[PDB]
């Protein structure tokens, strides 16, 4: 367990890190890839801390299986 | 309470009817049953 | 036939006389099931005689139960009650 | 008619007792309020699961207090799964038959057993509860209805949410459904069954919830459960690898699907179904509207297209009835096709008299579904279908080039019938004549079916190659050179296909691209015709429109789905035959101490199926000398209703073949007899419409048909397996 | 949308149901603190029994309760009742005269901290339960363990 | 005759319209309606008097075996002659079936505890059967313990 545990922890939590990513976006204000990544992309993005830990376990389950 | 009545005279009759007959019948024919003529 | 025996005596006198005292015409100036009160002198028992005792208290001992804050403070007491670790 | 006041009225000819159940549950013609139909077919929805419900309990029911589940489940290879049991009256008890265990019972073919192995279930007492639990079901459900449309009917606003509704039904209910019974496998029927599986009989099995609780049972097999903090939130999963697997192929002692893979299945399944659920708009943001995207989808040939398909399918019943249909009978045909090649259950395989029962089962209601979304089809043609309101565009153009598709579609048949059905006509002549190397056999011009052989090729290479994970084939008709044998009877084998088999396909493919030509025909010209402009002022259910125009019978839809309905039987019949001979020449047999193995009939399919005769004589007279010879057993019932559906049948064609006018005045000679003798009744008799002689012609045929099959059938696995 | 309504209604949309809510707001108080009462009046000094089955009691906890908890919804339903000395002329979502000897004290408004101290007592008293369930350990084991070894 | 007053089975409320308190015992009750009609409750009132007139008598049954803690000719004969004789008997109440502000009083009491044996005599059995023991001493024997 110990440190070992916190890093493997942080990392399932930080594979929901890596599709904030996709998409992160930015450009705030300009250019506008955060307003774009606001627009159709995302109605928020703790609904993709959410939409995070969902998918993210599914890329790293492909990723070692594609 | 009228309303129940009607209801169970219907085509319903037919069913209690037919399930009293039925069971007249079986009935009958547990009594006497394998009957292949009347000898009295 | 129906009063034969006091009807069995009441029947139900056959399966269960609820209880009837043992060590009968004793020390039954008590109660049932006898967790003895005993006669009334020294000290009832089924303990009951521990009594509060001191340290190193019987129960039955495999080692573990739980019990009380004996002498001058031990509560939490470790083997009971107390923060693990 | 109850149902509405006018109809209510009162009866002055006998024509009014059958119009009362003709149009019961046809709720679009007692009312035009849209929204007290939507109320009225809900709460409709709620007293069918209701009777469902029931019928579950009572099959639970029976399983635990008149069956020897319990018997079977000790020496399952050779005791007859038997539920329900018969009262000695007027000579009955002779349908009491040997079927092991020391008990006395019809044998039976719905499977149950084989799902309560499944599902771990060891007593009576288990079985006893669930039928309670469904009756309490079953009174909720009944309750239900009553409560939504008298107490509390939701608004139509309600109903017309479709995208909040999609994405519950496959998640909420297919998702977590499949999620929970995922659970129940690993927890419950993995650990019991593979108990079972090493004989240690069911009362010396511990109870299904000390496996829940205590890990210690359960981790001393599949070790992976050893560890409290699991390697789930290690998010490795490869130490999970123990109680699930991607083995396939199948388990050699029991003959069913390893529940080592099933349980991986639902796993995947319930989020798969769980993500999938997470697509359409609703109320917090994310999500589609199913009305943008539908509208994206135009193109060069179909200019504007789905503009507009939103509002149809959200304002009429008869168009998301026929759709579903159109599925749920499709689904329930490949579900058929996929538990043969596939067996999911314990000693399920190895019970031939079940599954050429449920496949055959499976079939019918599959095509009777398919037939029913025609039907609606039609119906919403006739009534909800308004250019003015509700334009598409998708279904104009196929109105516009309605006379070329059905052009098209009835050559096809003609060019599949000959190809079919006269390659038979050809074999039967050149054999009769003495000629048979003339034939299309495999031992003269062959006519092989390089292509299916090719797919097979494929998967029986698929594990290692093209599918690593996969330690075995998908099923063992792809395997190559396994075999497995489940007590002396053989569960599954690699199914051969050859020019016999050429044969058949394309007698399939025939009789379904006809069935679709009637049915097609009947939706399309539902409401306009060169023959008749206004065919759709004169309903979706209408007998003719006279004697004019050389004859107009039959031209509306509803005739088209009783035409269309005879040849669903005449398919499906032919399907079901297809793989009652195949399975029992090829596939089922016993297998020796040697590795020889005998089938039933011993393989004369290749050789004797490519003739008319051969059907005829190798497989009806020949199969059928169990039926025939049934008197005086135990499968007593089965020589019966063969020979009470051949006349059920038989009296059909009396319906068929005749119309009303005799009828009627033949009656007219008969209410003379009775005015003569003060005994004419005052509700006049008239003779049935002559739209319900069809309808009575085609429920009888039916009806006849198909239950003198099941008798055939039933009778003949039950005396051979 | 869960909160707004539009109902007849069966009551899942209009007003009752936080009715209950209410209510709850008190019994899930009596329930918490007469359920910690026997255990930490002997803190100084699994079926379990204790007397015939308690499912006897039961027919009795489900009796009295019964001819209890009934009449308190007739008030609801419409304002008398009359069976008995039984007085209640108070509104229907509270009757303080005549079962509060003399008191008579509601407005501050109490009631919004009595369903604050309602719904904390919910989660207090939904407490009790997940914890000493999944976990297999009573809420004070856990709970002194967990101050013990936070992290 | 009509009152609101009435002691309802269950209070607030219990009114249906055929019941009004009219009739002897009227505590308002009836969800089914099992009679709405009046040919439905003239009868219906019948049926629940001859009853409980014969439960008081059954009760008269439980008298005895407090008294001390079945033929010359077992049935056959003794129904015959009772068939024969309760006929006549209840053959011409039949027929006038079909055909004081004090005396209410005593009509309500006797209906209420004429309703009391019924659901007496019925308890004594449904507690009799499955469960073989009598009722005799259970008043203050099972008193013992629950
Ligand atoms: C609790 C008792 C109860 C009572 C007194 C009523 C009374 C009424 N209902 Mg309600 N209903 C109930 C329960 C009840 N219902 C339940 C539980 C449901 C949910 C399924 C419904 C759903 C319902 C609908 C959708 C409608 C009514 C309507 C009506 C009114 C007309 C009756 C009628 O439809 O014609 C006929 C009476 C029948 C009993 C028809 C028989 C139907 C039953 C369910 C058949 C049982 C299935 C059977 C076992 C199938 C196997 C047969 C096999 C032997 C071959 C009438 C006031 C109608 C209305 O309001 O008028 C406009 C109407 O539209 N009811
Ligand atoms: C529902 C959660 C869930 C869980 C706990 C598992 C767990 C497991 N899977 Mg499954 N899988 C899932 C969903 C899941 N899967 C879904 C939705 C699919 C798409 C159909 C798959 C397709 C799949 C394949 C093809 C294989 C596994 C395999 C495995 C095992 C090895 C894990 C590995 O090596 O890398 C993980 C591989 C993945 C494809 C992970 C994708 C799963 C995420 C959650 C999708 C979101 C492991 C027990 C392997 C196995 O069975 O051993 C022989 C294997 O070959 N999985
Ligand atoms: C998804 C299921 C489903 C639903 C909800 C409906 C609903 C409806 N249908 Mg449809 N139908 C379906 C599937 C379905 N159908 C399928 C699969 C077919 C193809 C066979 C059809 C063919 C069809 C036709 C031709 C018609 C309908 C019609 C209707 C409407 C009213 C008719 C009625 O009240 O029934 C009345 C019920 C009877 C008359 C009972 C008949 C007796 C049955 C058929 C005997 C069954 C034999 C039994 C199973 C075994 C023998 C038992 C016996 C020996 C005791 C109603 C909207 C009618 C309509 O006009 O639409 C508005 C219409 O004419 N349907
Ligand atoms: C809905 C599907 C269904 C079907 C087709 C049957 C069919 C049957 N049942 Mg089952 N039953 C069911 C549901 C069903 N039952 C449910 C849900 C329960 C739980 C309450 C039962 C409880 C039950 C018992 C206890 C018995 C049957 C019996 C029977 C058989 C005798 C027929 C009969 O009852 O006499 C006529 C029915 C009446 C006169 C009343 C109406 C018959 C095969 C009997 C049997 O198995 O014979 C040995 C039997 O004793 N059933
Ligand atoms: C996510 C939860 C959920 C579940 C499990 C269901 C399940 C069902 N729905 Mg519902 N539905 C839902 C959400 C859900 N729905 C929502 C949010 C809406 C609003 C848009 C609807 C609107 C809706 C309509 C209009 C209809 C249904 C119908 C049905 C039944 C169809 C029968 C079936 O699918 O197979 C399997 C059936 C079962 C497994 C029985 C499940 C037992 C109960 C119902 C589950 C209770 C949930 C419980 C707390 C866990 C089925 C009981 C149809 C129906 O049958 O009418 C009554 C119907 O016409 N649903
Ligand atoms: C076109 C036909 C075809 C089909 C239907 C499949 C189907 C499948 N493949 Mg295969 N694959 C194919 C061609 C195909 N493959 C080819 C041409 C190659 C060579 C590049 C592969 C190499 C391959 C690998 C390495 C794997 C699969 C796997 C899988 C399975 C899981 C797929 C998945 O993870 O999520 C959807 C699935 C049964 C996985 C598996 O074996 O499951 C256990 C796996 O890891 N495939
Ligand atoms: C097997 C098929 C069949 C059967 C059984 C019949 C039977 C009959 N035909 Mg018919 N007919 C048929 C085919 C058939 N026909 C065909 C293919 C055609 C060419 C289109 C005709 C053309 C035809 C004509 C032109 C006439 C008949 C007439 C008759 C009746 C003659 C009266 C009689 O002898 O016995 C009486 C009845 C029977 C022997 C059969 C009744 C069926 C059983 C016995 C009734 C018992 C029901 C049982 C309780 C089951 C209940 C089911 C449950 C769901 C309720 C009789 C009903 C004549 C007629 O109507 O005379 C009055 C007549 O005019 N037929
Ligand atoms: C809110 C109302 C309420 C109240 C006031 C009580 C009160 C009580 N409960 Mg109940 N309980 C309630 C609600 C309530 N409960 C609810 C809602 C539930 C369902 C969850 C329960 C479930 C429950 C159970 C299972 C039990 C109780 C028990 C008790 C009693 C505690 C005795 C004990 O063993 O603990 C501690 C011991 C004491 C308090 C004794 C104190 C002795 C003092 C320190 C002096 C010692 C000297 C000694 C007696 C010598 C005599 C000298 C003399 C002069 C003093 C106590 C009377 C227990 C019981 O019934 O007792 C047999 C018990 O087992 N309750
Ligand atoms: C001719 C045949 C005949 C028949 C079948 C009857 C039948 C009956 N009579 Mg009648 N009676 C008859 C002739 C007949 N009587 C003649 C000629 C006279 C003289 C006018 C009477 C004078 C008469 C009187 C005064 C009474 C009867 C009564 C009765 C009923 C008494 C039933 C009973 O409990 O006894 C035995 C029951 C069973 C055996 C069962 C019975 C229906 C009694 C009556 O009306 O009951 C309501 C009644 O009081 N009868
Ligand atoms: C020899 C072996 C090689 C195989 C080739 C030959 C076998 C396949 C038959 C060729 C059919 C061509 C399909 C073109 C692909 C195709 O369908 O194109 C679809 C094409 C696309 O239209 P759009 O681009 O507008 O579509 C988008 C919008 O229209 C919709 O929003 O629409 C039409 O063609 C309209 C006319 C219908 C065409 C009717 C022909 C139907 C063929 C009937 C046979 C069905 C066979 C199914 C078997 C499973």
């Amino acid at each position: 367990d110990f440190i070992g545990s916190s890093t493997n922890v942080i990392m399932v939590a930080s594979t929901t890190l890596m599709l904030f990513a996709g998409r992160f976006g930015l450009a705030p204000s300009a250019n506008r890839k955060a307003t774009a990544g606001l627009k159709l992309e995302a109605r928020g993005d703790p609904a993709g801390f959410t939409l995070a830990d969902t998918l993210a376990c599914g890329t790293v389950g492909h990723i070692i299986g594609v | 309470r009228d309303l129940k009545t009607y209801l169970s005279v219907a085509p319903v009759a037919s069913t209690l009817w037919f399930a009293a007959l039925a069971g007249l019948l079986i009935e009958i024919n547990r009594l006497f049953p394998d009957a292949l003529t009347f000898p009295f | 036939s129906v009063f034969d025996a006091y009807l069995e005596k009441s029947k139900a006198n056959k399966e269960l006389n609820d209880k009837k005292r043992l060590a009968t015409s004793g020390a039954n100036f008590a109660r049932a099931y006898t967790v003895q009160f005993g006669t009334c002198k020294f000290p009832e028992n089924f303990t009951g005689c521990q009594d509060l005792a001191k340290q190193k208290k019987v129960p039955f001992i495999s080692e573990d139960l739980e019990l009380e804050c004996e002498g001058k403070d031990k509560f939490k007491c470790g083997s009971n009650v107390f923060w693990k670790w | 008619g109850h149902f509405s006041r006018t109809i209510a009225k009162g009866p002055d000819t006998t024509t009014w007792i059958w119009n009362l159940h003709a149009d019961a549950h046809d709720f679009d013609s007692h009312t035009s309020d849209l929204e007290e139909i939507s109320r009225k077919v809900f709460s409709a929805h709620f007293g069918q699961l209701s009777i469902i419900f029931l019928w579950l309990s009572g099959m639970y029911f029976h399983g635990a207090r008149f069956s020897n589940y319990e018997a079977w489940l000790n020496d399952p290879t050779h005791i007859r799964p038997s539920a329900q049991v018969v009262w000695p009256i007027v000579g009955q008890e002779i349908l009491n038959g040997d079927v092991g265990g020391g008990f006395r019972g019809i044998q039976i073919t719905s499977g149950f057993f084989q799902i309560w192995r499944a599902s771990g279930i060891t007593s009576e007492l288990q079985l006893y509860c669930t039928a309670i639990g469904a009756l309490v079901f079953a009174g909720l459900m009944l309750f239900a209805g009553w409560f939504h449309y008298h107490k509390a009917a939701p608004k139509l606003a309600w109903f017309q949410d479709v995208e909040s509704m999609l994405n519950h039904h496959l998640a909420g209910l297919l998702g977590l459904g499949s999620l929970s019974w995922a659970r129940h496998q690993v927890h419950v029927s993995l650990p019991i069954n593979q108990f079972l599986n090493a004989g240690v009989d069911p009362k010396e099995i511990p109870l299904p919830h000390e496996f829940i609780l205590n890990r210690d049972l359960l981790a001393q097999l599949y070790p992976s459960f050893a560890e409290g903090a699991t390697p789930f939130f290690t998010l490795n999963w490869s130490k999970y690898a123990d109680f699930l697997t991607f083995r396939g192929g199948l388990d050699p002692l029991t003959g069913g699907l390893w529940l080592t893979d099933i349980a991986h299945h639902h796993l995947a399944i319930a989020i798969l179904f769980l993500i999938a659920g997470h697509m359409y708009r609703t109320n917090w943001g994310i999500g589609h509207g199913i009305k943008d995207i539908l509208e994206a989808h135009k193109g060069p040939f179909t200019g504007q297209g789905h503009k507009g398909l939103y509002e149809i399918l959200t304002t009429s019943w008869h168009a998301q009835l026929s759709i579903n249909l159109a599925m749920l009978g499709s689904l329930t045909i490949v579900v058929a096709q996929h538990m043969y090649s596939m067996p999911p259950y314990p000693y399920l395989a190895t019970d031939y008299a079940t599954q050429l029962s449920l496949f055959t089962h499976h079939m019918w209601i599959g095509g009777f579904l398919i037939v029913g979304a025609a039907a609606h089809a039609a119906i919403f043609m006739v009534r909800d279908y308004d250019p003015t309101t509700r334009y598409n565009d998708l279904l104009d153009r196929v109105l516009r080039h309605r006379d070329a598709i059905i052009s098209h579609l009835n050559w096809v048949c003609i060019f599949l019938g000959f190809h079919s059905f006269g390659l038979y006509i050809h074999n039967d002549t050149m054999s009769a004549l003495g000629r048979p190397q003339d034939m299309f056999s495999d031992t003269a011009i062959q006519l092989q079916p390089v292509f299916a052989q090719w797919i097979q090729n494929t998967h029986a290479l698929a594990p290692g190659t093209t599918a690593p994970g996969a330690t075995a084939s998908t099923s063992l008709t792809w395997g190559g050179g396994d075999l497995v044998a489940v007590g002396n009877k053989v569960a599954l084998l690699p199914i051969p296909l050859g020019t016999a088999d050429f044969l058949v396909h394309h007698i399939h493919a025939f009789t379904i691209h006809v069935t679709v030509l009637i049915l097609l025909k009947g939706v399309l010209f539902a409401r306009s015709s060169r023959l008749i402009p206004d065919k759709a002022n004169l309903g979706f259910r209408f007998p003719c429109d006279g004697p004019g125009r050389g004859g107009t019978c039959q031209v509306s839809a509803w005739d088209h789905v009783f035409l269309g309905l005879f040849w669903m039987y005449n398919s499906i019949s032919v399907v079901i035959f297809h793989f009652s001979w195949k399975m029992q020449s090829d596939v089922w047999g016993s297998i020796n101490d040697q590795g020889v193995v005998t089938h039933i009939t011993g393989g004369n399919f290749a050789q004797s199926s490519i003739t008319i005769n051969g059907w005829l004589r190798d497989f009806l007279w020949a199969q059928a000398s169990q039926v025939i010879q049934s008197y005086g057993s135990s499968l007593s019932a089965y020589g019966l209703f063969f020979l009470g559906a051949h006349f059920v049948w038989a009296f059909s064609l009396m319906f068929l073949f005749s119309g009303r006018g005799y009828w009627q005045e033949l009656i007219e000679s008969i209410v003379w007899a009775h005015n003569k003798l003060k005994v004419a009744p005052a509700t006049q008799p008239r003779a049935l419409s002559i739209v319900q002689g069809r309808a009575v012609g085609v429920t009888h045929y039916l009806l006849g048909g198909i239950a003198t099959t099941w008798a055939f059938f039933l009778a003949r696995i039950i005396a051979v397996g | 949308g869960l909160s707004d309504p539009e109902g007849t209604g069966g009551f899942i949309e209009p007003r009752w149901l936080a009715y209950g809510e209410v209510i709850n707001g008190r019994f899930a108080m009596l329930g918490a603190v007469g359920a910690i009462a026997p255990e930490y009046l002997g803190k100084v000094g699994g079926t379990y029994n204790y007397w015939a089955d308690n499912y006897t009691l039961f027919v009795l906890e489900m009796a009295l309760m019964g001819f209890a908890e009934h009449r308190r919804f007739q008030d609801w339903a419409k304002p008398g009742s009359m069976g008995k000395g039984n007085p209640a002329y108070p509104g229907g979502p509270f009757f303080n005269p005549l079962g509060f000897g003399k008191d008579e004290k509601s407005l501050k408004e109490l009631k919004l901290k009595e369903v604050k101290n309602g719904r904390l007592a919910m989660l207090a008293i939904l407490g009790y339960f997940i914890q000493g369930l999944v976990t297999g350990v009573g809420p004070y084991q856990n709970l002194l363990d967990h101050v013990a070894d936070p992290v | 005759v009509a009152e609101p007053d009435r002691p309802l089975w269950f209070p607030g409320s219990t009114p249906p319209p055929w019941l009004d308190g009219s009739l002897p015992g009227d505590f308002g009750f009836d969800p089914l309606g099992l009679g709405s009609d009046p040919e439905s409750l003239r009868w219906n009132v019948q049926a629940e008097l001859v009853h409980s007139r014969w439960a008081m008598l059954g009760a008269a049954g439980i008298f005895i075996p407090e008294f001390l803690t079945e033929y010359f000719t077992d049935t056959t004969t003794l129904f015959i002659v009772e068939l024969v004789f309760i006929g006549w008997a209840e053959g011409r109440r039949w027929a006038d079936i079909l055909n004081p502000q004090k005396l209410k009083e005593l009509r309500t009491k006797e209906i209420k505890n004429g309703r009391l044996a019924m659901l007496a005599v019925m308890g004594a059995w449904f507690q009799h059967i499955y469960t073989g023991t009598g009722p005799i001493d259970n008043l203050f024997a099972h008193l013992a313990d629950p």
